[PDB]
């Protein structure tokens, strides 16, 4: 991996290819600061112990180009996404 | 892989309600080709005595519930089409 | 109003302004022979006693162009474009 490079990010449910990411840059975040300014900085706080344990030891930046949107096979009828959201309200003239 | 081995599960349910076989007949080649643990591979090269398709049989079904192909049909769809044959056998008639 | 003609197709329930249709030509219908082959014949019929009292002389053709939905105020959940459908038969795996 590196600047440049495209990868292709996939899901753990089903293997599913959701879409190219083109690498910016590779870098190595500092988790104290970001717990800390975030967060708050203490260490009990959830997103620190996940930011401490399960996060890994660097961050990869880069634009997104989708290719296929996550598979939910859960009252689709209830998820909506911006747009349709956007088209729904917009429909029943709701301002 | 074996007829003698489904028609006993579909025996041994009946006594107590129904069962569905349903095929999913995704070609061997699609499996291998998206084989992404490389099982088939290893396999392939003797890794693995016996793998079903690649040096043991696979008895395609005869008279299958429901067929169904994962390179030409997604899985909604084919959820679906499970759902619509159990609905039509007055399975599903919801709350 | 010749060929090359953009004419504006107006909506007299509220008079907004709907599609733009640039004419290709402005014929006159042989009445008799459509309300005949088209329509079955008899005079009686719904459509030829429209054709000839209503139908004006002759038909405008001519492709068009949208510029304007058509408000509808009235059971706008129930209302749905071929678009709109082919949308939901696709979330819900309908095939």
């Amino acid at each position: 991996l590196q600047a440049a490079s495209r990868i292709t990010l996939r899901d753990f449910r089903d293997d599913r290819n959701l879409a190219i990411l083109t690498i910016d840059d590779i870098y190595r975040p500092d988790k104290t600061k970001e717990a800390k300014l975030v967060f708050g900085g203490d260490p009990e706080h959830p997103a620190i112990v996940y930011l401490n344990n399960t996060v890994k030891e660097f961050y990869i930046g880069g634009k997104i180009e989708a290719v296929n949107k996550l598979n939910h096979y859960d009252y689709v009828a209830l998820r909506y996404t911006p747009a349709e959201l956007r088209v729904h309200f917009d429909k029943l003239g709701w301002s | 892989p074996y007829e003698e081995s489904r028609k006993f599960a579909r025996d041994a349910v009946s006594q107590a309600g129904s069962f569905f076989l349903v095929h999913v007949a995704t070609p061997l080649e699609h499996c291998e080709q998206s084989d992404k643990r490389g099982i088939y591979a290893a396999a392939r090269r003797g890794e693995i005595k016996g793998f079903t398709g690649v040096d043991d049989p696979y008895e395609t079904p005869e008279k299958a519930d429901l067929v169904v192909d994962f390179s030409k049909q997604s899985v909604r769809s084919i959820v679906h089409e499970i759902i619509l044959v159990l609905e039509s056998q007055g399975f599903l008639e919801r709350q």
